[PDB]
């Protein structure tokens, strides 16, 4: 059960070079490809991330796509770049220019068809295929265009396969792009149709995180990335290790998504905790339980206590008892009862699974569908009908070629993927 | 070695929190004002 | 043959840890619950089955369930050295005390752990072929003893029936006092109690430390010389029981002989050789000198004076080398006596029983050993006096609602308040008119 | 017992009786101030 | 003192309470007594008979007193160390030797640690003496499914 | 108004047998006769 | 049965870092967190006061409050200092200024949610939670202020369990503080609705108790604060070691309060005797009772002979007989029978403990209910009509917003609890 990855722009490269890492790491293989490990567990499921080349060689089973191949060079000279095979990377010779409708339209379908010819070829080598897993940001311009471009792609020629993405969301804050607000909203609005599970991180939830939590002096995107990789190759752990109550993509879609609108999840792991406090307070599942509901230990910056839980999930990784998980889910949901939708019995799903992280000896990750998203997506659309209606950046885009009637469809959309959060948050059973 | 610096750390913790406590009886204060004593006496006689 | 012994709160279980320090140490069950192996076989014995079960490998186990609300007591028990001896089980423990709030133990506490020691009780009486009672230990001067000794009494009298409850009951005495709140936790004990319970036994501290103070030569006693005393008191009733005897005693005539009216079933308790052993080796001590010193005020464990009243029954238990005709010349003497009066509608007014086993000497123990012993417990009006000394320190408080505030916070309607201490009140007009000398026709 | 308690304490009193002369010697005193002062300690 | 030759007198474990007790706290007079004593009961008979007076009642005194004695102050001495300290306690001690006696392992025995009421001498584990208990009072339940049963026999 | 509570640490034995920290905290229900 | 510790203001910390080292020698905890005690009745209440880490170490359930961190620093600093948890510190940047509203309404409406998070963490791991424990003065600015919204925040979180305060009060004769007068006042309206229990402590009794008693010829802050050290860590001594009479802060309460305003309570300790006497008199019951009720060993200025004593706890510690104990109260409650309120047939608890304090053969301590407690509030409430009818300094609290009639309800309602100490005092049966 093998999914592929395709990594889109500089910060889907990069953090995709740091989860690839922390994979290769995890299963033993060498950065020259030679499986080194020392228990039959790290073997047995190699097949899902990895394809194998001949004499021994393990090759990642990976696509990269960039608009200049300055970001390319870097990765390639980093210390794991050796592994990706040469004929996956995929350039231009010309950049997005931060714009959504170049990167779609005109670089976009000039270099779309090379980018399908390997994930086709890709793809019908395996014996059966799973989900597709695409890290991206939705502020950028390449990441945003050419990575809805190809989701609708392989949406349209694997309508029966998982479309799973990980994606960068612009801070409440301070904005990296000025044109951010556009770029955004006509990303989200390919996802909502196209995607069936898109997450979303906030980079000044993971600043909080690093100060507030692990008291770093001088954090560094190396850091960043590795947290994000962190829950990222924790999501599939169950995928390819045993365990007590195994999980899967599937499980996790079935048991998280009420309704086929509402896919956009919150993310956090649990045992962060600084090196000098460590010494304080030991390792169990009762803390990391309490450590796991904690808001300072969430990656985005609305907060759960102006939502509702729809539903929730955890993955537990490590030797442990489920007496323990089953009664911190029913302390919690009990104690907490307003702030989880009521017609519902129980929101939370448990997961365990017998190999935790290298280093630490239990780990978990938290998936939480809470209402509270419904502040970004209203912050995000007033912001865009300020700028839409001056036409304060228009040009551009429509001198790309976009119709103006996209942006007010894009912007309906929105409005109504608000409106439904906010009725369903307010529903009763009268 | 991990065990050699742990030792040692427990025991230099330990020494200075005892040396620390020592000092909250009550002749080592009289003995506090004796020496504060010697002491301005000895700075005076430098001054004239 | 069966008894089961039921354990309530503090001096409840202290109590019966001396009670069954005593009862292994007469039987010869040594405190792993085994028994010597070097002896001679002889033929077999049976006299613990009364207070121990068998399983079959010859481990010895008690008939008894421990209960207290704060788990030190028990814990401590638990850790101590007779930790193989009790099955684990039979000692519940809860969270936090009563505070001596009868509504704490009553309503909202107690009421948890009710159930689990009425099951424990149960899986007890099922596994008995002729139970003939049960034992119970408390104070009626704290919060659990009086509110959790209730409501399984209650339960107990509703599940079990007519089967005999006989309590030993320590009530609070008349000057010496350790809690402020006592007048009415032993009031709403004693509405509770009036109910349900067959014969009441009374002691009071102050009596036990007036007579360790004169007849023995202790400046300084603690309570484990008191709750020593008492077990001796329990093992000489209970003798009756377990060994050879002249005239033996079942636990149902002490309740049909001593009770005339159901309201009137509290009793005094007193023992007569309390010496101590240097005294012992000077003297004899005859039938008619203790026959002479059960009837003295000196000689009783609850502070009550008995020419203050009327005597309607008493029942006179001797055990050791004892020769019925000398008790009777003993008892005849005494009902000779003018200082000592009998109501003159209880002409017949002794029970008399003769037993061979004479009293243990335990190994820490205060006592001397002595080859005689009798035991008294005997029905007066005076204790009269008790309930209505106990009723004014009660309207001291009520008339100015002194405390009345956390048995209302805890659940309780200020209501019951009147409701027992009038029904107390009837309880002194009771004993007014059970006690009028004849009648007349006009 | 207490007689050994409180010959330890006296022993103890010796030992920082000692160090702190040496401590004393060890910041600078002038050495006339320092004898004086020493022998007044007894 | 004489280290080598005094294991067996005493228990395995305790030589250095000993060490410790007569190093730190032992006064010096209590400490001349002490090898003095140590001494005089060391040099014992292994097999004393039993002393002989014209008076019955001065042996019982004599005898109970010598037993009450070693059941007392044996809680870390040896069954050699106790028999002849008891036969030194019946022949050879006086007066005042008794008083000195007690008075150095009153203060050799103790310890000072405080533990509870319950466990201070109020539920000790009895030695073993249940031998001569009147077994001939109990009662006994007959067994009619049995006729070749201890339980029926007179 | 009422504020978060993050759950609480699994509650240990006060004894051998017992409702203390079972699924169910009530023991059971005594059923009067009738 | 455990409590939680909170430590307000200068005051505050420095005697509760004095009762964590009497609390950690009383367990033998070493300094580094180590167990080193010598026996078992040790270990089998640590819990009480400590939680449990995993290797060696010990933690003490405490939090740490202050809004300048001279004080924190320097607890920090102090022997043993270091076994505190790091997170469990919480400080402001700048001071109460002495003033009770800008302590109570300004920063103590920015702060306060971050203590009660720390708070209720550390209540809701308790298995069953006892009451909570408040160290403060009350003539400060951070103790008073805080202090008492502290106390109405966790009166109004967990009203079903026990609030326990400490605290100190200005000395008749020099003040420490010119406007000790309005946070007095203020502080004692806001315990007597909150408040369950509060003790009351005069410096100038503890100056007294030293001179006359102790004898000491140059005491320090941290003689006192180890008395008071002594006492707090005595009163809970029957919680925690097992005894023939066990006892109970709420059994404590039920037997002390008689009506439900009348919580507040006077303080002694009575072996206090020097190391030089102590040779000369063999500790016995009689001696104890004698100097535990002689006026010289009472820690307030107040004297019981201007008053009568509604009810009185004492709590014994050490290997002793109850005959002499029960005997004793008789004896001393029938020969001064005038002082004591004749409508309770007996106005003294006792209650007794196995485990005396190392080095002290027995002690006592002493918990008194007594009106002449009233001369106290009538003086303050003398000081304060002084002040408030020409505004004297009160500019500073209206500047930061109080409204007047706030002072005027807390002199009457003070009033009022003088009033009905003083009827009680002279109530009759008729
Ligand atoms: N004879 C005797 N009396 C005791 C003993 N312990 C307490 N008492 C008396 O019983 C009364 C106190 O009752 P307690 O047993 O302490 O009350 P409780 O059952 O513990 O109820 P709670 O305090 O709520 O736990 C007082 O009159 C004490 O003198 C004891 O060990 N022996
Ligand atoms: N977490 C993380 N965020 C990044 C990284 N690199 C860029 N970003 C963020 O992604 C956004 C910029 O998008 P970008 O990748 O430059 O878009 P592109 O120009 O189309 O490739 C900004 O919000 C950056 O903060 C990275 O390495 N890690
Ligand atoms: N017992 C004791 N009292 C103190 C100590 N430090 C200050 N005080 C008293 O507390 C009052 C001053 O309150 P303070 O702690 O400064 O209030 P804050 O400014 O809010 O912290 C005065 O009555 C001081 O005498 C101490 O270390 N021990
Ligand atoms: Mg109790």
């Amino acid at each position: 059960r093998e999914i592929v990855c395709v990594q889109a722009g500089q910060c889907g490269n990069q953090i995709g070079s740091k989860f690839w890492e922390v994979i290769s790491d995890e299963h033993g293989v060498d950065p020259t490809g030679t499986y080194q490990g020392d228990s039959d567990l790290q073997l047995e499921r190699i097949n899902v991330y990895f394809d194998e080349a001949t004499g021994g060689r393990y090759v990642p089973r990976s696509v990269l796509i960039d608009l200049e191949p300055g970001t390319m060079d870097s990765v390639r000279a980093g210390p794991y770049g050796q592994i990706f095979r040469p004929d996956n990377f995929i350039f231009g010779q010309s950049g997005a220019g931060n714009n959504w409708a170049k990167g779609h339209y005109t670089e976009g379908a000039e270099l779309i068809d090379s980018v399908l010819d390997v994930c086709c070829k890709e793809a019908e080598s395996c014996d059966c295929l799973q989900g597709f897993q695409i890290c991206h940001s939705l502020g950028g311009g390449t990441g945003s265009g050419m990575g809805t471009l190809l989701i609708s792609k392989l949406r349209e020629q694997y309508p029966d396969r998982i479309m799973m993405t990980f994606s960068i969301i612009p801070s409440p804050k301070v904005s990296d792009t000025v044109v951010e607000p556009y770029n955004t909203t006509l990303s989200v609005h390919q996802l909502v149709e196209n995607s069936d599970e898109s997450m979303c991180i906030d980079n000044e939830a993971l600043y909080d995180i690093c100060f507030r939590t692990l008291k770093l002096t001088t954090p560094t995107f190396g850091d960043l990335n590795h947290l994000v990789s962190a829950v990222v190759s924790g999501v599939t752990c169950c995928l390819r290790f045993p365990g007590q109550l195994n999980s899967d993509l599937r499980k996790l879609a079935v048991n998280l998504v009420p309704f086929p609108r509402l896919h956009f999840f919150m993310m956090g792991f649990a045992p962060l905790t600084s090196r000098g406090s460590q010494q304080y307070r030991g390792l169990s599942v009762p803390e990391l339980t309490q450590q796991m509901f904690d808001a300072k230990n969430m990656m985005q910056a609305a907060d759960p206590r102006h939502g509702r839980y729809l539903t929730a999930s955890a993955l537990f990784r490590g030797r442990m008892s489920t007496k323990e998980v089953d009664e911190q889910m029913l302390n919690v949901q009990n104690k907490n009862s307003s702030y989880f939708i009521e017609w519902i019995p129980n929101n939370i799903k448990s997961s365990v699974c017998d190999i935790p992280p290298k280093g630490l000896k239990m780990a978990v990750t938290f998936i939480g569908n809470n209402t509270c998203i419904q502040e970004m997506f209203r912050r995000v659309g007033e912001q865009f009908t300020l700028m839409f209606r001056r036409k304060a950046f228009l040009h551009w885009y429509t001198g790309e070629g976009m119709d103006e009637m996209e942006f007010t469809e894009a912007e309906s959309n929105m409005n109504d993927l608000v409106s439904e959060y906010q009725q369903y948050q307010d529903a009763t059973i009268e | 070695l991990e065990q050699i610096e742990e030792e040692q750390q427990r025991r230099l913790n330990l020494e200075r929190a005892k040396t620390l406590l020592d000092e909250q009886y009550d002749e080592v204060k009289a003995m506090n004002q004796i020496v504060d004593e010697a002491r301005c006496i000895a700075v005076r006689n430098a001054q004239i | 043959r069966e008894a089961i012994c039921i354990h309530i709160g503090q001096a409840g279980c202290q109590v019966g840890n001396a009670c069954w320090e005593l009862f292994c140490l007469e039987h010869g069950i040594q405190p792993d619950g085994a028994m010597p192996s070097d002896k001679t076989i002889g033929v077999e014995d049976d006299a613990f089955n009364t207070f121990f079960s068998e399983t079959g490998a010859g481990k010895h186990v008690p008939r008894a369930v421990f209960l207290d609300l704060e788990p030190t007591v028990v814990d401590e028990v638990r850790t101590g050295t007779y930790r193989q001896l009790f099955h684990p089980e039979q000692l519940i423990s809860g969270k936090e005390d009563a505070a001596n709030n009868y509504a704490r133990g009553h309503y909202t506490i107690g009421k948890e752990i009710v159930d689990l020691c009425l099951d424990r009780i149960r899986k007890l009486a099922d596994n008995c072929t002729g139970l003939q009672g049960f034992l119970v230990y408390h104070a009626v001067g704290g919060g659990t003893g009086s509110g959790l000794g209730a409501l399984l009494l209650e339960r107990l009298s509703v599940d079990y029936g007519k089967k005999s409850k006989l309590g030993y009951t320590v009530y609070p005495s008349p000057q010496v006092s350790t809690a402020v709140v006592e007048p009415y936790n032993s009031v709403l004990s004693t509405h509770s109690l009036l109910e349900h319970t067959d014969v009441a036994a009374m002691l009071d501290n102050e009596a036990i430390y007036d007579l360790t103070r004169r007849n023995l030569d202790i400046e300084r006693p603690t309570y484990t010389n008191l709750n020593r005393l008492i077990g001796q008191v329990v093992s000489s009733l209970t003798a009756s029981l377990r060994f050879d005897g002249a005239l033996n005693v079942d636990l149902t005539e002490f309740q049909t002989n001593l009770v005339p009216y159901p309201r009137i079933h509290f009793v005094l308790t007193s023992y007569a050789p309390v010496i101590s052993a240097e005294k012992a080796y000077h003297e004899q001590l005859s039938v008619s000198e203790i026959s002479n010193a059960v009837f003295e005020p000196a000689s009783m464990m609850t502070k009550c004076d008995p020419r203050h009243g009327k005597y309607m029954a008493c029942c006179l238990m001797y055990r050791g080398d004892v020769v019925p005709k000398d008790v009777n010349a003993a008892v005849a003497t005494i009902k000779t006596k003018r200082t000592i009066q009998f109501v003159d509608w209880s002409p017949t007014g002794f029970k008399c029983g003769i037993n061979y086993q004479p009293p243990t000497v335990v190994p820490g123990g205060d006592l001397a050993k002595v080859q005689r012993a009798v035991c008294m417990i005997a029905n007066s009006t005076a204790i009269a006096e008790v309930f209505a000394r106990i009723d004014h320190k009660f309207d001291l408080m009520y008339s100015k609602r002194a405390f009345v505030h956390w048995y209302v916070g805890e659940g309780m309607e200020e209501g019951e308040f009147s409701e027992a201490r009038e029904d107390l009140a009837a309880l002194e007009k009771d004993y007014e008119e059970v006690g009028a000398e004849s009648a007349d026709m006009d | 017992s207490i007689m050994m308690q409180i010959r330890e304490r006296e022993a103890a009193i010796e030992a920082i009786r000692q160090r702190k002369l040496k401590e004393l010697e060890e910041l600078g005193v002038p050495e006339e101030y320092c004898q004086a002062l020493q022998k007044k300690m007894k | 003192l004489m280290r080598e030759e005094y294991h067996p007198i005493f228990v395995t474990d305790s030589s250095e309470r000993i060490e410790y007790w007569y190093n730190k706290l032992a006064t010096q007079h209590q400490r001349e007594n002490f090898r003095r004593i140590c001494k005089e009961i060391s040099q014992q008979d292994p097999e004393r008979g039993l002393p002989k007076m014209s008076a019955l009642y001065s042996l019982q005194y004599c005898i109970c007193e010598a037993d009450s004695m070693i059941r007392h102050y044996g809680f870390m001495f040896s069954v050699l160390g106790k028999k002849l300290a008891r036969l030194w306690i019946m022949h050879d001690a006086s007066h005042r030797d008794k008083n000195t006696f007690t008075e150095l392992f009153t203060g050799l025995q103790t310890d000072f640690i405080p533990k509870s009421v319950m466990k201070t001498d109020f539920q000790p584990p009895e030695q073993g003496d249940y031998e001569g208990i009147d077994r001939s009072h109990f009662l006994s339940s007959i067994d009619w499914f049995n006729p070749e049963s201890k339980r029926n026999l007179p | 108004n009422k504020d978060f509570l993050p759950p609480s640490f699994p509650k240990s034995i006060n004894g051998p047998g017992g409702y203390s920290g079972c699924f169910q905290e009530r023991p059971y229900e005594f059923i009067m006769p009738g």
